[PDB]
């Protein structure tokens, strides 16, 4: 039961990575199409994680 | 589990004063010195254990406990004795239909969470002043209403309370429901709403946080098992 | 079983109505409110103004004992009266300690007659005296440099009205209220009575040995009507009255306080 708990905290780390990875480069790409529907760069930086 | 000695010293045995008691507490009470009633602790002490045990026993199956004591002075205490054993609780004054409409109060636990999430999740900032002032106050107001029960997901399974005649809507909630109740019932209160009564001091803080205290052990106890 | 029996008389046994018995243990201490837990049904809302001390700042911390005062319980929720009071049973009995040798000495420094004779004050708390009282012979403590010390010999107390006059300098040297209702009277002797209870058009100083005085709401300040007592002195407080009228009749002696 002691790796029990290490692979059970490993699977969501990676789990949430990955979703953080594409999450990184679908902000990006938020902004990247942010151009035709609000360019404003100044206003568009308002939320970090929200 | 807990002695009689102890209580004594905290001052269970104590109760209020003659022309406000009920005669509904007449087998609780042993007699009258200074003009001030005097609860039975032969009779009190046997029943608290049973209290006790039962709380263990719904504990033990999971059940949700709901902690209620809006007198602020055990204000702090029970949030206290709650969140030692994390469960449940309502701190400050009931809101009518708490329970019977819950449907409704979910409803309000949500904004709460939503506000909740707003003010530390978010990171945003950038709001008008005065809005956001207004925003910061419903969040206190929220919380002080609800911060102990925006956790308890539906109704509790068992009802806590610290005074019968205070908390008297409650009380009648749960039993419309259909909730066990565990109330301390000093001699001015009526115990016929409560289903495991506990003759004892609602007012003296140090009895308050006595009886707190073993209930919290006991719910710890049954999560545990 | 006769074991609480038991423990009930001894409980009794081991307890006093009045502030007698030392047992209360400061149990919180906020400004402004004080509470102790002297094996009563509940604890005292103790003001800070019955424990600070000479010059105004608090003395006792956690665990500190002092007896308060009983025999009146419920008013709805809470027990006592003040444990000052206490504290007058204490100076009772120093001033009874005098008969056992003639003589009670402690400092008595009297600078003025409210009513006739000079204010003696002890420890904390400050008593007034008939005239003659504050000094040995004609000497006059005008002429002594100013709230002197000496001692208070006694010179004369009423004994169920609390007035008590003391003699200083000079160390070598060593039915019932409403007849006699002349001795306060004569127009406008200066009295120290605590206050009871202000009824939103009065303040009820009342201290000479079970009478009654009012000191209304005309007077009070030196405004007439936007007043509302309990704004401008009070509660529980001994302060600088006297008489003005008396009528032995109707009991009411009318007292003031704008003097």
């Amino acid at each position: 039961l002691e790796i029990e708990e290490m692979q059970l905290k490993q699977a969501k780390k990676d789990l949430s990575e990955e979703l953080q990875i594409l999450e990184a480069g679908l902000f990006s790409r938020i902004r990247a199409v942010l151009v035709a529907g609000g360019v404003e760069a100044e206003k568009l930086d308002k939320l970090p994680r929200d | 589990t807990v002695s009689m000695r102890d209580m004594l010293k905290a001052g269970v045995h104590f109760g209020h004063q003659t022309r406000y008691w009920n005669p509904k507490m007449k087998p609780f009470i042993f007699g009258a010195r200074n003009k001030v009633h005097i609860i039975n602790l032969e009779k009190t002490v046997p029943m608290f254990n049973e209290a006790l045990a039962e709380l263990n026993k719904i504990a033990s199956r999971k059940g949700k406990i709901l902690f209620v004591g809006t007198k602020r002075a055990a204000s702090e205490a029970v949030k206290d004795a709650a969140l030692s054993c994390d469960q449940f609780f309502v701190n400050h004054r009931w809101l009518g239909g708490m329970l019977t409409n819950w449907k409704t109060v979910r409803q309000s636990i949500k904004r709460l969470k939503d506000l909740e999430t707003q003010s530390q999740d978010g990171t945003f900032d950038k709001l008008t002043k005065k809005e956001a002032l207004m925003r910061t106050r419903e969040l206190e107001k929220l919380e002080n209403s609800l911060g102990g029960i925006k956790d308890m997901g539906g109704l509790p399974d068992a009802l806590f309370v610290i005074d019968a005649d205070h908390e008297h809507i409650a009380i009648k909630e749960a039993n419309n429901l259909g909730i066990p109740v565990f109330a301390i019932v000093d001699t001015n209160s009526d115990p016929d709403g409560v289903d495991f009564v506990i003759p004892g001091n609602d007012d003296a803080i140090r009895a308050v946080t006595l009886y707190l205290g073993a209930v919290a052990a006991t719910v710890r106890e049954g999560r545990s098992q | 079983e006769s074991f609480a029996q038991l423990f009930e008389e001894s409980l009794k046994e081991i307890e006093t109505r009045p502030g007698s018995i030392v047992r209360g243990v400061v149990v919180a201490i906020d400004k402004d409110v004080v509470l102790v837990d002297a094996g009563l049904k509940s604890e005292s809302a103790i003001p800070a103004e019955q424990f600070k001390n000479a010059q105004g700042e608090l003395e006792i911390q956690v665990g500190d004992e002092v007896d308060v005062a009983l025999d009146a319980v419920e008013d709805g929720f809470g027990e006592t009266l003040l444990s000052r009071e206490k504290a007058k049973r204490h100076e009772a009995w120093i001033t009874l300690e005098k008969a056992y040798e003639d003589a009670e000495t402690v400092t008595g420094v009297i600078n003025g007659k409210v009513k006739g004779g000079f204010t003696v004050e002890l420890n904390g708390i400050r008593a007034f005296l008939p005239g003659s009282l504050v000094d040995v012979r004609p000497v006059r403590d005008t002429l002594h440099l100013e709230g002197k010390e000496l001692e208070f010999k006694v010179i004369k107390l009423d004994q169920k009205r609390n007035n008590v006059v003391v003699s200083r300098r000079a160390v070598i040297e060593s039915e019932d209220p409403w007849v006699a209702i002349a001795k306060r009277y004569p127009e406008g002797t200066k009295l120290t009575g605590r206050v009871t209870n202000l009824t939103d058009y009065g303040c009820f100083v009342e201290i000479e040995e079970g009478v009654e005085g009012l000191v209304h709401v005309s007077e009070m300040d030196w405004t007439n009507k936007n007043i509302h007592p309990s704004k401008v002195v009070n509660v529980g407080d001994v302060v600088e009255v006297m008489v003005l009228d008396i009528d032995e009749e109707r009991r009411r002696i009318s007292l003031g306080l704008k003097q």
